[PDB]
RNA sequence: AAAUCCCCUUGUAAAUUUAACUGUUAGUCCAAAGAGGAACAGCUCUUUGGACACUAGGAAAAAACCUUGUAGAGAGAGUA
RNA sequence: UCCCAAACAUAUAACUGAACUCCUCACACCCAAUUGGACCAAUCUAUCACCCUAUAGAAGAACUAAUGUUAGUAUAAGUA
């Protein structure tokens, strides 16, 4: 998934990352970094030494119940299933860049 | 041994609770409510496919609106960015247009510059060198 | 006005249908794909005599595994601990 | 034609599969030539060895490069 | 843009008057570029549930 | 009559739930509810906050003067020994004095051009009644608060919150408390505008004096953009020009409100509280 | 369905994790019966795991009450006031441990439909789009088909 | 001489490629409205012995004309100005969720 | 059966401190098993709903419907015990809060028809409920003015956000 | 969109097929410890 | 006449036998070859194949035409 | 019974488009009749349990539908 993130925001990943809550990680796949006056683009990804972004796990919970119902008329076909998808919430802490354009 | 059902009140309450916000007698009569609750459940399950389709269509409309403001067409902007190795999907492109007008304008400039580069390359017979922004980064 | 007798797609008088530009474009590009397939199928690496029996050993060994798997069906072993583990259902604190 | 597709292991569409260029395989392929795409195999680095068996990658142009580094070409 | 919340929302969802000169023009082409303006389809923030339409004046 | 017990038992629980919802009981303190242990709860309080609190300081941090008076009244009625409990009045003053100084220091470095009056208001807002009460409630401060009535009054709750800050200051020190207040008080102004935290009247009135201080000519207002002037839904973009140079642009439904918004925009840029400013640095210092 | 269930926006408690992470679980209460097959999984859980779980989470208070009961229960309280009650009626030990661990990571907010998988107080840095964002300004800003002086 | 887009309304866009060609640099400083492209603010808009007090100019109007006046002043239709029944008035959520 | 309306006159509130204002007096009264249709009696109950006690009596006195005199006596005796037993100072300082009718117990009789057929007729009975609150009747809600429509429309336009985005 | 151009350049028609955008690990530990490999 | 039967290699994983019984064989439409006193269609009836009585997308609405199947969540993408 | 989307010859062929395929994760979890399994509400008994449960044995063991039976109340209707 592609996310337009900034500092101090929450995004929801519909999966478990096998990480303890409160741990801070780094996201190495950055496609675009922009500012008020300048913007830098990757082809298709920026170098690791150019931009660094880090996030902290703050929540690991299940999803609300979801209904999966299938019905066919006049065939006695009726099935119901309830699923909950594990999800994780990450808070983007800081976005850092370095003057490595040259 | 005579056995009679003693929890039928709870067996019908688990269905009536899903129809509490309906209109007419079908929100309280179990015979009517069970038939419409099933339809509501079926519609909800298949609406997830429609949500993914409709959201993409909304993004395409917004991207087209922003591009037309810059004198560009949606097919021209989408294809040229791909040729520039800029893999941005429809959502972020719509997000950039709404919230980052200056960044989106730069992307529109990049597409138009790439579009003119391809026209010049097609205009030539191949003897001319490649365009500045037409170079592709090779990965091994 | 504009009734079509019988059904739309079957019957003596159907609804007339015409091809479109992209309908053709899809057909040619499929025809070109097989033209590639036709060419690449015209250069066998070996002949029938050379290929005869060059894979008989692997085919035979694969079938023996199939035979062994089919003939190995048997009821599983029954242990005493699992039968005795049901005694734990009444376990309680002192 | 359904059985022929079953034999060649072509159940899931757009899933490449390698086959021997022999008359017996060619005979089966000719039946379903209208449902499949046939391309030759290229080995610019040759047949892979045991050391690099996990480093192979079949590129879309039809060759199996044995050195997959996921790194931009310095050239 | 350091705008306050109420003025920022007001400006974003404002209504813009457009003028069209139909002299020696095909009605369909005039109607074509007027429908987008009336529906607000030219706005990047457009949505059907949002009353984002604009005013169109044709002479 | 149908023989059986489970169905009737399930129905009784459902009716009691309806009876509970029909007239919910008045709220009661968590301590009076079962499964409570003041020693155990206050011990985990420090570990939950990842701090090494002092048991004596923390225990007396939640003691309020009203609670002491109520206990003295209760024992007087019973006619019964003397208590040696100390109220958190001195601890609250230490926490309040340090928090005001620490907040003022933190904001001055982040916004050097912020005027002193603007600095005071933001500290007043952060140390406001609702901000500490919202933080204290979400930090389970009110649960451990020893008061005379429930729920704890906001003035008492605010005093208790500043008390534990002083207790941490005595137990740990200024450097550890500075990180604590930054993590729980600075974070309360993330997505709020400068004037959403500092209410001001006549933004243009003090904008002129600010440009007077900066030795700049008076701003003049001009209409950059206009739409629907004669209708009921107008839009006016009023910009301010000094020496025929734009400094700010402000929208509004009328000319007057657009001019005030333009003044607010200029003040935000002058004071460095723009939405484009770099986010606060929460990283641990090197 | 969503139309029949209240929803909320994605959010946290007091910007948890911005400066430091605070464990949202605050209290745990366990009801265990000394005798009864329904509490066997709960009983063995506290014989071997409740001690290790307590050391792992020092900010969470755990209460273990042993009284006669037909359905063992666990009650979790969070700092926001939310209360969650889960039954331990006839489950194993490896699955109560997962169940107990799940409540620790939860923030205590309502588990309902989330309108947006993302939330930010500053969606734009260069300014939100407005109709005049991409509109050039003419000399003196004359309106169309109007004259001056 | 060349410019992909006319840089006169939103921002001047400059495009550059890095030395290795693996990154695209876009510098887009914002533009400002010239002083000559603005209008001045429209500031301009007897023997009296009695104080001129605020008089009641609110005249009562019937449901018909009042809706018609609302429709023409807001350029909307007449349908939205009619009241709704109790069934719809109660299904409305008085406490909606709030974001941003 | 249920007779909760009668017991509503037996609830007693604790004495009020001088700080809080005066709690208006309320009286619950009802007449059971009236030989009348609940649908027909509903019109009379709705008519006198929200009006003063003495104005309601004047309206009911000159009404031609049979149920009018029944309610008139019910209102009269409700006013009597209000002053006598419910600490009501002025007997004319009362207004009707809620007036409604409920279905009573009814009998089933046979109505003969031609060709040997029959139809089950019903002898309808109904109850009438009324609550009186001390004090002048509240003013009716004024019609919503055009300016009220104007601000409401503005509020809807100002409350819209950009949907399906950040 | 853009699939034919990708095939000519020697890449996958689907940008998510193979390459650094999908094959490379998405995250790693803050201190620099590499993340465990993903199941996909 | 299109084609069938038989059938080593090869591709593949099924096939035969034994034990135990239920249920279906009042079918429809399309492509093709036919038959119904030497009937261009229509009506009825055989043979081969496909679809339908199983999902979705597209032909306006669409059981039988084209695309496509093995099952969930996603506010990703490439295509038919 | 009343035509029937509205339109448009001129800005460089891409773009749009599925439950097909790919991506994060998880996978027993979209066919009639029929067949094979995995579970289970409620009730009685044996033993447990003791704010309502557990292991076994048993059976008058589960109703959106038979112009189904009995009882209650609506619709037509405050109508004939
Ligand atoms: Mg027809
Ligand atoms: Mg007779
Ligand atoms: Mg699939
Ligand atoms: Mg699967
Ligand atoms: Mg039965
Ligand atoms: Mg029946
Ligand atoms: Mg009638």
């Amino acid at each position: 998934r592609q996310w337009k993130v900034t500092s101090e925001d929450l995004i929801l990943i519909g999966n478990e990352l096998d990480l303890a809550c409160g741990e801070r990680i780094r996201l190495e796949k950055v496609l675009l970094v922009g500012a008020d006056n300048f913007t830098l683009l990757g082809k298709p990804l920026l170098g690791k030494d150019l931009v660094r972004v880090e996030a902290t796990v703050i929540e690991k919970t299940e999803s609300w119940p979801r209904i999966i119902m299938r019905f066919r008329k006049r065939k006695n076909f009726k099935k119901k299933r309830i699923v909950t998808t594990p999800q994780t919430v990450l808070r983007i802490n800081s976005i850092e860049i370095a003057p490595c354009l040259l | 041994l005579r056995n009679r059902v003693t929890d039928r009140y709870f067996r019908i309450q688990e269905v009536l609770k899903h129809a509490r916000h309906f209109r007419g007698r079908k929100n309280r009569c179990y015979r009517l409510a069970v038939r419409t609750v099933i339809r509501a459940f079926v519609k909800c399950t298949k609406a997830r496919y429609l949500k993914k389709k409709n959201m993409r269509t909304l993004w395409i409309n917004r991207i087209t609106a922003a591009s037309q403001e810059h004198g560009l067409k949606y097919p021209a902007l989408i294809g040229n960015l791909v040729k520039c190795q800029v893999e941005l999907n429809r959502k972020v492109l719509a997000d950039l247009a709404i919230y980052e007008p200056k960044t989106f304008k730069s992307l529109a400039a990049l597409a138009s510059r790439r579009r003119h580069e391809g026209f010049a390359a097609a205009l030539g017979d191949g003897k001319e060198p490649e365009g500045i922004f037409s170079r592709v980064v090779q990965y091994h | 006005r504009g009734r079509i007798p019988g059904r739309q797609w079957i019957g003596k008088h159907r609804r007339p249908r015409f091809v479109s530009l992209r309908a053709k474009q899809n057909m040619i590009r499929r025809l070109e794909i097989e033209a590639e397939n036709h060419y690449w199928l015209s250069m066998p690496y070996m002949t029938r005599e050379q290929e005869r029996g060059h894979a008989a050993v692997r085919r035979r060994e694969a079938f023996e595994a199939i035979k062994a798997a089919a003939t190995s069906k048997f009821p599983p072993h029954r242990f005493i601990a699992d039968q005795l583990d049901h005694l734990n259902v009444t376990k309680k604190w002192s | 034609e359904k059985d022929i597709i079953k034999m060649l292991g072509l159940e899931k569409a757009h899933t490449p599969q390698v086959h021997k260029n022999i008359p017996s395989v060619n005979a089966k392929l000719k039946v379903v030539k209208h449902l499949i795409r046939i391309k030759p195999l290229k080995l610019p680095q040759g047949l892979p060895a045991e050391e690099n068996m996990s480093n192979t990658c079949l590129k879309s142009t039809g060759e199996l490069v044995v050195q997959w580094h996921l790194k931009p070409v310095e050239q | 843009s350091s705008f306050s919340r109420a003025p920022q929302q007001w400006a974003t969802f404002a209504r813009i008057w457009y003028l069209l000169d139909g002299k020696m023009q095909p009605p369909g082409k005039l109607a074509a570029m007027a429908s987008i303006r009336l529906q607000g389809l030219h706005k990047p923030v457009y949505h059907a549930l949002s009353d984002c339409g604009d005013h169109v004046v044709i002479m | 009559v149908k023989k059986g017990f489970r169905a009737a038992f399930r129905f009784q629980k459902e009716l009691e739930r309806q009876r509970l919802l029909r007239c919910p009981p008045p709220p009661v303190r968590r301590s009076e509810k079962p499964n409570w242990d003041y020693h155990a709860e206050i011990q985990a309080f420090g570990h939950r906050l990842q701090e090494n609190f002092s048991l004596d300081l923390l225990k007396t941090a939640f003691v309020n003067s009203c609670y002491i008076k109520s206990e003295e009244a209760k024992r007087q009625q019973l006619g019964i020994v003397l208590l040696n409990l100390k109220s958190n009045q001195e601890l609250s003053e230490q926490g309040t004095s340090f928090s005001q100084t620490c907040l003022t220091q933190f904001l001055e470095d982040e916004y050097p051009d912020m005027p002193t009056e603007g600095i005071k208001n933001l500290v007043d807002f952060l140390t406001g009644e609702e901000v500490v009460c919202h933080v204290a409630r979400n930090l389970a401060v009110e649960q451990l608060t020893l008061s005379e009535e429930f729920p704890v009054p906001p003035a008492v709750l605010q005093q208790t919150f500043f008390a534990v800050i002083g207790a941490l200051l005595q137990s740990s020190g200024p450097e550890r408390t500075a990180l604590f207040i930054r993590d729980f008080l600075i974070t309360q102004m993330t997505g709020k505008e400068l004037f959403e935290m500092w209410k001001i009247i006549n933004p243009m009135g003090l904008l002129v004096e600010e440009l007077k201080k900066r030795n700049v000519s008076a701003p003049e207002s001009r209409l950059t953009r206009q739409s629907g002037g004669t209708t009921a839904l107008p839009l006016y973009f009023v910009g301010l020009y000094c020496d025929k140079k734009l400094i700010a642009e402000g929208p509004g439904e009328t000319v007057l409100v657009a001019e005030e918004e333009a003044a607010r925009v200029a003040l935000r840029k002058l004071y460095g509280f723009t939405e484009n400013r770099r986010p606060w640095n929460y990283s641990k210092p090197k | 369905t969503a139309r029949g269930t209240p929803s909320r926006f994605l959010a946290s408690v007091l910007h948890n994790g911005l400066g430091r992470y605070v464990q949202q679980l605050q209290r745990l209460s366990f009801s265990v019966s000394r005798d009864g097959a329904s509490s066997r999984g709960a009983r063995e859980f506290v014989e071997r795991e409740v001690i290790d779980f307590a050391r792992r989470n020092p900010g969470v208070v755990i209460y273990v009450n042993s009284r006669p009961c037909c359905v063992p229960r666990v009650v979790a309280e969070y700092l926001n006031g939310a209360v969650r009650e889960e039954s331990i009626h006839c489950k194993s030990v490896e699955e109560i441990s997962t169940l107990v661990q799940k409540l620790a990571d939860q923030s205590g907010l309502d588990v309902i439909r989330i309108r947006k998988p993302f939330h930010t107080d500053n969606p734009s840095i260069q300014g939100q789009w407005h109709p005049f964002t991409n509109k050039p300004t003419t000399f003196r800003g004359l309106r169309p088909r109007e004259v001056q002086d | 001489t060349y410019s992909p887009l006319p840089d006169d309304y939103n921002c001047n866009v400059e495009l550059a490629l890095t030395s290795d060609g693996r990154t695209i640099v876009c510098y887009h400083p914002s533009v400002d409205i010239p002083y000559e492209h603005t209008k001045p603010i429209p500031r301009p808009d007897h023997d009296q012995v009695l104080k001129t007090r605020l008089e009641e100019k609110v005249e009562h109007l019937e449901e018909g004309p009042m809706i018609e006046q609302l429709s023409k002043m807001f350029f909307t239709t007449k349908h939205r100005w009619y009241p709704h029944g109790r069934y719809h008035r109660c299904r409305k959520n008085l406490n909606p969720p709030k974001d941003r | 059966i249920s007779r909760k309306w009668e017991k509503k006159n037996k609830i007693v509130y604790p004495p009020q401190l001088p700080g809080e204002p005066r709690r208006p007096a309320e009286i619950y009264h009802c007449r059971r098993q009236i030989k009348y249709s609940k649908d027909k009696m509903w019109y009379l109950a709705k008519l006198i709903r929200g009006m003063s006690i003495d104005q309601a009596l004047a309206q009911l006195e000159f009404n031609d419907k049979k149920g009018a005199k029944i309610i008139k006596e019910v209102l009269l005796e409700a006013q009597d015990m209000a002053v006598r037993d419910h600490n009501v100072e002025f007997r004319s300082n009362l207004y009707i809060a809620e007036s409604t009718s409920g279905r009573g117990q009814c009998l089933k009789r046979i109505r003969y028809h031609g060709r040997g057929r029959f139809g089950i007729m019903e002898k309808v009975y109904c109850h009438y409920f009324v609550k009186l609150v001390e004090g002048p009747p509240p003013p009716p809600e004024p019609p919503k003015t055009a300016v009220a429509h104007a601000k409401e429309y503005i509020q809807q336009l100002r409350s819209r956000t950009i949907v399906h985005t950040l | 969109a853009g699939g034919q151009w990708r095939l000519q350049q020697g890449l996958a028609a689907n940008p998510s097929g193979y390459g650094p955008l999908t094959e490379l690990p998405d995250w790693s530990y803050a201190d620099g410890r590499p993340a465990p490999p993903m199941k996909g």
